[PDB]
């Protein structure tokens, strides 16, 4: 189950995550393939916050999300 | 997560973001106490970590002071009450302030100028602006030679470069009585780029003439021969200012 | 040999294998010893270049690399970085450093393709962020522009991105010249282009040029290319210019045409960044509300009419007045 992670100016960054992950699995394997710590970035679905602690199959996430990332702090 | 945010805000391109972040920086390594052999006040256990913080803080000092001239005023402004409610950072700070210093003081005691008006402005294409007030680098350094001369040597392998930048002032104030307009290409206002240079670079030349004013005064202790120079020196500055009038 | 020599002799202790460098002392007394050592040592161009010629030696291994360009570890019984940033943070070796990381990136750009487990141009870029002081921006200026034409798409895009913080105060005027010229001659990176051109320190005259010939094409880009060029757009404006271009912006809206879940997403992020520009940026704030006035029926101005009620409480009774 691959996912689209599209951070701001367009850049695309392929990622699995199994359905019974969570989000906390997600940032913790962005900061595994990009850098970015986990606390600092913030991401966005269907325009919703993601709520933290939350399983993301109580979201409508399927194959080929897209997952839209920001970053509070300029350039990480 | 503060350290983290000023870091990142170093790079933005607003001036205000720039000044905010630093002085952020100068206040928060301000407020935290080097335990080891700081000088009373006006401390966390962790003495060692202290100082390693308050050193890594002053390496992104060392990435702050090259920037835009607003900034450089508000570092130099600061450092004199950084070194007051800290006294082990002054053995960096000063060091730093040497490197500007070496930035733009020759060592040869015969060359003439102690300020190079290329390097001192920001020449840039279609414009002129400050870079660096030299001024206010002496003004800072004297503040702060005079801090520690008053302070912890009677309080009390490195500390040469004390008695070095002494020897740098003196040069720099023997160069200067025996300098004139001719250095400096002057005798000019906002109409040209040159005459903007030539303005600044008056202003400051003004500034560092009555910062050697206060340091002549302050080691002389009453001589005949530094008062003579304080004279020479400070009508050196009347007739700038007379032809800046 | 030396190079290691020197190396052990200051302190940090280097792992091969799994098992990442450790750290002896801290990181700053090993920058403070290093350099001492450097400095006081007889001979200090030729024992400067032989520690270059056998840190170039050593890195030879792709083990060697993998391992020296990763974060270390602290060794006691404070926060490890790597061992090649503590080289860059001594400025007498960063020409030497930064030379012998950008000959050695084109290397890695067959690994770029293959290697699964780091991305290595990635990671370089990561070590190269937040340094002390540009030692020759001309180099700097050079190398970049070196990788932003041979390297593809993915990486060229990388140190884009990574602009900002890999270079210092003195090259914003020319690197943003030339990457101009790169608008003008390609149009699939032009988007991170508008980003740092938004984020790095422009003059307004130059920035001009940019305005102008984004303009023409802001009634011609998708939804998820919009809210980094209205963040250019409202960040890049001088105090006179702010009717005209609200005015003009408002008028070539491509929400009306354009309207899945990343839609609704990017337009809670053209949303979010009107908030961010709107809270601070006064002018723009009051000029627009000015210019909805002259112009006396749109959805998109009329949720942002909404917000901006909602958000600045100075506009409160005014722009009550207005509605």
């Amino acid at each position: 189950m691959q996912i689209f992670v599209k951070t701001l100016t367009g850049k695309t960054i392929t990622l699995e995550v199994e359905p019974s992950d969570t989000i906390e699995n997600v940032k913790a394997k962005i900061q595994d393939k990009e850098g970015i710590p986990p606390d600092q970035q913030r991401l966005i679905f269907a325009g919703k916050q993601l709520e933290d602690g939350r399983t993301l199959s109580d979201y409508n996430i399927q194959k080929e999300s897209t997952l839209h990332l920001v970053l509070r702090l300029r350039g990480g | 997560c503060l350290i983290l945010v000023l870091r990142k805000a170093m790079f933005a391109n607003q001036l205000d973001a720039r000044k905010s972040a630093v002085a952020g920086f100068l206040l928060l390594l301000k407020n935290f106490k080097v335990l080891g052999s700081l000088s009373s006040s006006q401390s966390h256990y962790n003495s060692v970590a202290n100082e390693t913080f308050c050193l890594e803080i002053m390496d992104s000092l060392r990435r702050c002071l090259s920037q835009q001239a607003d900034v450089r005023l508000m570092l130099y402004e600061g450092f004199y009450d950084v070194l007051r409610r800290n006294s082990q950072l002054a053995n960096s700070v000063m060091q730093t302030l040497l490197s500007q210093l070496k930035q733009f003081y020759e060592p040869k005691p015969d060359l003439l100028p102690p300020l190079k008006l290329e390097a001192c402005i920001l020449t840039q294409g279609d414009k002129i602006s400050l870079q660096e007030p030299l001024d206010y680098l002496l003004c800072c350094i004297q503040h702060c030679l005079a801090w520690y001369k008053n302070t912890v040597i009677p309080l009390q392998e490195e500390e040469a470069f004390y008695e070095d930048l002494d020897d740098i002032l003196e040069s720099i104030t023997n160069r200067m009585i025996k300098s004139e307009l001719e250095d400096f290409e002057l005798d000019f206002s906002q109409s040209t780029s040159i005459g903007i240079k030539n303005n600044i670079c008056a202003f400051l030349v003004m500034g560092v003439c009555e910062v050697l004013i206060e340091y002549n005064f302050s080691i002389s202790s009453f001589s005949k021969n530094r008062f003579e120079d304080i004279l020479s020196l400070f009508m050196c500055y009347k007739k700038l200012s007379d032809i800046l009038n | 040999s030396i190079f290691v020599k020197l190396l052990k002799i200051s302190g940090i202790i280097l792992k091969t294998g799994e098992s990442q460098n450790q750290l002896a002392v801290d990181q700053i007394a090993f920058q403070k010893k290093l350099f001492q050592t450097l400095r006081r040592h007889p001979s200090y161009p030729k024992i400067i270049e032989e520690f270059v010629s056998g840190l170039e030696s050593y890195i030879e291994d792709e083990d060697s690399f993998r391992n020296c360009l990763l974060s270390c570890e602290r060794l006691q019984d404070s926060y490890s970085k790597s061992l090649i940033k503590l080289l860059l943070g001594i400025d007498i070796l960063q020409p030497a450093i930064i030379k012998t990381l950008f000959e050695k990136l084109p290397e890695y750009f067959f690994e770029n393709k293959n290697s699964d487990e780091i991305n290595i141009p990635r990671l370089i870029v990561s070590q190269l962020k937040w340094l002390d002081r540009v030692v020759d921006g001309k180099d700097l200026t050079t190398k970049i522009m070196q990788l932003i034409s041979i390297a593809p798409e993915n990486l060229q895009h990388d140190i884009i991105t990574s602009l900002p913080e890999i270079l210092g105060d003195s090259q914003h005027a020319d690197v943003g010249k030339e990457l101009s010229d790169l608008l003008i001659e390609n149009t699939s990176l032009t988007v991170p282009i508008l980003d740092v051109l938004s984020s790095l320190r422009l003059d307004p005259n130059f920035l001009l040029k940019v305005r102008q010939l984004v303009m023409d094409k802001l009634s011609s880009i998708r939804l998820e290319d919009l809210p980094v060029i209205i963040k250019f757009i409202l960040h890049s404006v001088t105090a006179m210019d702010t009717l005209e271009v609200i005015s003009e912006l408002r008028e070539k809206l491509d929400l009306q045409h354009c309207v899945e879940s990343s839609g609704q997403s990017c337009i809670i992020l053209l949303f979010d960044v009107i908030k961010s520009a709107i809270r601070y940026e006064k002018t723009i704030s009051e000029a627009w509300i000015k210019a909805i006035e002259n112009t006396a029926h749109k959805v998109f101005d009329l949720v942002m009419l909404f917000i901006i009620y909602s958000t600045n409480t100075q506009t409160k009774k005014y722009i009550d007045r207005v509605l």
